[PDB]
């Protein structure tokens, strides 16, 4: 509800 | 952290009229991918928040086209072209560009409508409660408008202010009214000492009351 | 469809630690990040942190570092939040939410979990039926009610006729007095149906595992 794909990897 | 400042605190709008509410951020919400992660939520009475708008202006599935979001950078706006009673609740903006994600403090949308007198109902203590030594007298003042109504209690015709607890519902999304409940808590011994119990719907203006009474000794 | 089913309400003592669960279903659990949100007093919303169940990435709001721990159980598609070293200010409603993966994905919220931090014991409500003190009236609708008195902690759940009476109900916010909550509920029915047809309020109080029904009985006149 805040930012899509927020659990992005590095 | 990004501070999200919403104005106004509350907005009161007649059905059919427009609504506009503002959300300003203390930092740009433009992310490095060119997108601006500004969202609008609506929290209706008794429910979890639900997103209406994302990426500033995109409507979530099912949201009426009466809702539009706009803005850029640090200044954002949610508009309702014509307000419907079901739109009431608290609108929050929330930013997802910067960690930690942060919310505005909300704008409560309230519906304006014609005056409505409360339906007043008074209830004696139950036999079950009297059995156990208590005596709560309950009064409902239901489906009125506008929100500012008061209650006055009388016992044997004399005003009583102690032992009175009140609660109010949120605005009704079908008829845009308000309701209030008032409980006068007495001991069984005090309740049995008197006969007549009166609940009055009052106003802070020179206006006629709406009264309901019962008698312990007769119906 | 997609559902986020959270733990029921909890009473917990200060200084304990306790777990909230969020059971996800209807979607690929590891395909979406989960967030947790605190709402105090039905007012301000605060983002606690997120967890990506696929890769274990876990980001916290620094405010909640050392207060919240986020884990997932992929085997059961369940997200967990541990709240540590509980104090009175941890009393609140906590939500889990499912984030979008693609831009066009829907987002979802759980129903919320009400946490009450207190040393007090549980007290079940006393439920009293509310019937008019008059024998008759003018209005073509009659209002009845139930007083749900002296319970702790919140919440209770009030229904009428096991939920078949849903229109015309006002269930009011509870008031706190002498360390107990009291609320009331009103229902308004056609006068031609009462008292010929029975009206009952149903009151559940999870913390005391109690469920009671009270039939509205007319005054004897």
């Amino acid at each position: 509800q805040f930012r899509h794909d927020s659990g992005y990897e590095v | 952290d990004v501070v999200m400042t919403q104005t106004p605190l509350t907005l009161s709008v007649t059905i059919g009229q427009p609504a506009s509410i503002s959300c300003k951020s203390s930092q740009s919400l433009l992310y490095s991918d060119g997108k601006t992660y500004l969202n609008w939520l609506l929290q209706r009475p008794g429910q979890s928040p639900m997103r209406l708008i994302y990426l500033v202006s995109k409507l979530d599935s099912g949201v009426p086209d009466r809702f539009t979001g706009s803005g850029s950078g640090t200044d954002f706006t949610l508009k309702i072209s014509r307000v419907e009673a079901e739109d009431l609740g608290v609108y929050y903006c929330v930013q997802g560009t910067h960690f930690p994600f942060t919310f505005g403090s909300g704008t409560k949308l309230e519906i304006k409508r014609a005056d409505a007198a409360p339906t007043v109902s008074i209830f004696p203590p139950s036999s079950e409660q009297l059995t156990s030594g208590g005596a709560s007298v309950v009064c409902f003042l239901n489906n009125f408008y506008p929100k500012d109504i008061n209650v006055k209690w009388k016992i044997d015709g004399s005003e009583r202010q102690n032992g009175v607890l009140n609660s109010w519902t949120d605005q009704d999304s079908k008829d845009s009214t308000y309701s209030m409940s008032s409980t006068l808590t007495l001991t069984k011994d005090e309740y049995e000492r008197h006969n007549s119990y009166t609940c009055e719907a009052t106003h802070k203006t020179s206006t006629s009351p709406i009264v309901k009474s019962f008698n312990r000794n007769e119906c | 469809e997609v559902q986020l089913q959270q733990s029921g309400p909890e009473l917990v003592k200060p200084g304990a630690s306790m777990k909230i669960s969020c059971k996800a279903s209807g979607y690929s659990f590891t395909g979406y990040t989960m967030n947790w949100v605190k709402q105090s007093h039905g007012k301000n919303l605060e983002w606690i942190g997120l967890i990506n169940p696929y890769n274990g990435v876990t980001r916290y709001n620094q405010k909640f570092k050392g207060k919240a721990t986020l884990i997932v159980d992929k085997s059961s598609s369940t997200a967990y939040m541990e709240l540590l070293s509980l104090t009175s200010e941890d009393s609140a409603v906590y939500y889990c939410t499912r984030e979008a993966k693609r831009e066009w994905d829907e987002t979802y919220w759980g129903q919320g979990t009400l946490v009450t931090v207190s040393a007090a014991k549980t007290t079940p409500p006393s439920v009293y039926p509310l019937a008019p003190g008059s024998a008759a009236q003018t209005n073509s609708m009659v209002t009845l009610g139930c007083l749900v008195k002296g319970y702790f902690p919140e919440p209770v759940t009030v229904t009428w006729n096991s939920g078949s009476l849903s229109s015309g109900v006002h269930t009011f916010p509870a008031v706190l007095q002498s360390d107990l909550y009291t609320l009331s509920s009103s229902v308004t029915v056609p006068s031609s149906t009462w008292p010929s047809e029975t009206v009952t309020c149903n009151v559940a109080h999870p913390a005391s595992s109690t469920k009671v029904d009270k039939k509205i009985v007319p005054r004897d006149c």
